[PDB]
């Protein structure tokens, strides 16, 4: 019924057979950071599959390519597949797990530098149910997997795409569906600020902007995302070349907002931060890092003056830790 | 504070009480969250996105294990120590572990 | 090894006696040998193959500063350094360079 | 008669009223590492300068250019001007060095990076008796301060011009005297073959040349050096991007040297010094540095291979240095 078979390294070679030694309706398996069984190990389950719907390896490097399509070619049904660093992981497999398994909804295929663009058209074809994207800095995807991508099943919420080789020219069209509630474009080539007001306003139900390591966008698109950006509740600002003047932007037009992160910036203003420590009514997050251009004064009195507030500094995960 | 930044330091090498987990070449090292925050712009562009209680980070296999063990002693002391046969790869003095442009 | 040869140099380096080259900063002098700043800083071979004297003194530009010079002779010796946050970038070069330093 | 006042810190202000009393006979002045006397306290004794001939003054910042100029103006005799790294000479004070006492032959002008051409002119129209010649990286010192300077005295022995602004065309000129003796090239725009050919051909005698720190000679140049190469003895290769092999070609084609330097070459071989060793009993040059995959059979072999030898490496020397 539920697995959890994760970080258990060598002990686990054989015995899946009585774990499911009558079993019929395994549905939990997570064996992340396994380190124990081989092609065989996985091969001798995979013969029946019933119904499994939270497929799951992290991390599982000394699998191969045959343990997907075993897996994939032996239960029409999936849920989840969310399979972790593992390498040597061909694209001819996901191409059978597209073909048998019309059904899966969430994929997560982070660090497999093997999926460039075929893992893409063969699951977008078929599959449509999805809901869910998460990547990571796997290059070599280029920009047809955002063009295509949006064109099949509109319904997807979760968009992952940090340390990809995509082009804007795709983000351009990922104003198209209206579902989307999660971007991750960390690492990207030039967003235009008119492909973030495009996209803000078709998609008006978006929750979350990653937008992490961007160095070409400007102060103004961040001056601009919030004037029509309602229900977005977080923005992952990091490395980007704005000149802290959207802040107060930020905090005069965005009312609804509690969550947002200034990564590394050059410049950070502080008769900035000190209108919007009062601008809004929802933004206790002061995790201040980095503070070189820091006073004594706001930060020893806001201690006490807003009983709010917890900070997070270097400082302060301490006595928290002393505590437990 | 300086103290605090020791006790820090002796907590991690303690192996108790670690929040980031780095993955190299199935080596892990433990450290905390906010102190890598501090160190490489790289890994607070990996971590700030997720408030999950445990988390878990791979390097690309460009970077080398062996000028990455004194970079968290680096980070955790603020101090340097350097030897001779080691230097090309850490040559910017931002550290420059191969990809790396923070 | 020869690191035996450079660990004793070291030590008698670090009695004022046997030493060759004598360095000279706004008055500190820094005494050394006439081989190893030859082999560690290629600003110091120019102005000492050149001369077949006794006692030498070499001076050298305020672009060079005393407190990131004491580690430099240091890692020239034992390839092993001690520093902090606050003095490095008048040492960022990471090819020693730091004196002229084209190359 | 003899101050070599040189490192007196301050002990010596106005002390040197009572020195210049009855004696007329100063030729020995030097002062260098100065840090007492300032302009009216040199000036007292630049008033007189009675047939001074071997100033040298060496790293004496706070020393004005007025003290030069008193000094080339009240004894038109001098023979040595060895100053150092005084700083913010100005090249006004050489203009009326080289007008007013024109026998000097010999001088040391490294470290001062604003006399970068006009004092060559200055003293290389009138003065004609100089015979050593010395600069250091003397910035803004271009071509045109090197071929305006050589058709006017032929008997220079010593060239001294390390790490300056110059280009190869002008060291292609210095082919003209023929009595220069030792030259002092550092970091110069790459001296051709050719050049070096004919610098040899014409000049006969000469005795050492530098070439420290140059990156474009190739190996050809030592190559065909020992191919005429009779009088030359210290040849000093640092950082050349050479071959190693042109070592063999000088020891075999060259019967009259001592000294050759291989130093910062990034490729050092045992089988080439074990040559060297016995192939010439003139060329020895087996004193190993940074060398540091050795193993230890020359201290346990070459004692008896070699026992009435003392050696002369920085390795074998510890019976002098001690004391």
């Amino acid at each position: 019924k539920q697995l959890d078979l994760s970080s258990r390294q060598q002990v686990t070679d054989e015995l899946l057979e009585k774990i499911a030694s009558r079993s019929q309706n395994i549905i939990e398996i997570n064996i992340s950071d396994c380190r124990s069984m081989s092609d065989n190990g996985v091969c001798v389950l995979a013969f029946k599959c019933p119904g499994l719907l939270r497929y799951t390896a992290y991390r599982c490097k000394q699998l191969s390519d045959t343990s997907i399509i075993a897996v994939a070619s032996h239960c029409p049904l999936l849920q989840k597949v969310h399979v972790g660093n593992q390498d040597k992981l061909t694209d001819e497999g996901l191409k059978q797990l597209g073909s048998k398994c019309r059904e899966l909804k969430d994929i997560h295929f982070g660090q497999c530098y093997k999926i460039s663009d075929e893992g893409m058209i063969v699951i977008a074809k078929g599959c449509l149910k999805l809901q869910r994207i998460y990547m990571q800095e796997n290059k070599l995807v280029t920009d047809q997997s955002v063009k295509a991508f949006a064109e099949h099943c509109p319904e997807l919420q979760y968009v992952g795409f940090m340390g990809c080789s995509v082009t804007s020219k795709g983000v351009i069209h990922l104003t198209k569906l209206r579902n989307l509630s999660s971007l991750d474009l960390r690492h990207i080539t030039e967003l235009d600020n008119e492909t973030v007001m495009e996209i803000v306003k078709r998609c008006k139900n978006l929750s979350s902007l990653n937008l992490c390591l961007n160095w070409i966008i400007n102060d103004r698109c961040v001056e601009v995302i919030a004037k029509e950006g309602q229900n977005l509740k977080e923005l992952y600002l990091v490395s980007c070349k704005i000149t802290d003047y959207a802040l107060i932007a930020i905090g005069r037009y965005s009312m609804t907002i509690e969550t947002v992160d200034v990564g590394w910036c050059k410049e950070i203003t502080d008769q900035g931060a000190t209108l919007i420590a009062q601008s809004s009514k929802s933004l206790r997050y002061l995790g201040l890092m980095r503070c070189d251009k820091v006073n004594e004064v706001t930060v020893e009195q806001l201690v006490q003056q807003y009983p709010h507030i917890t900070f997070s500094t270097v400082l302060q995960d301490c006595k928290r830790t002393l505590e437990r | 504070s300086t103290n605090v930044l020791l006790s820090l330091n002796d907590q991690r090498k303690k192996d108790v009480l670690c929040d980031v987990t780095i993955f190299v070449e199935g080596q892990r090292f433990r450290a905390h969250r906010s102190v890598l925050a501090a160190c490489s712009s790289y890994f607070h562009s990996r971590i700030v996105g997720q408030a999950d209680g445990e988390l878990n980070i791979t390097l690309p296999e460009e970077v080398t294990v062996k000028g990455f063990e004194p970079l968290i002693q680096f980070a955790y002391t603020a101090k340097l120590i350097l030897s001779k046969e080691n230097v090309d790869e850490v040559c910017k003095c931002v550290e420059f572990l191969s990809v790396h442009n923070i």
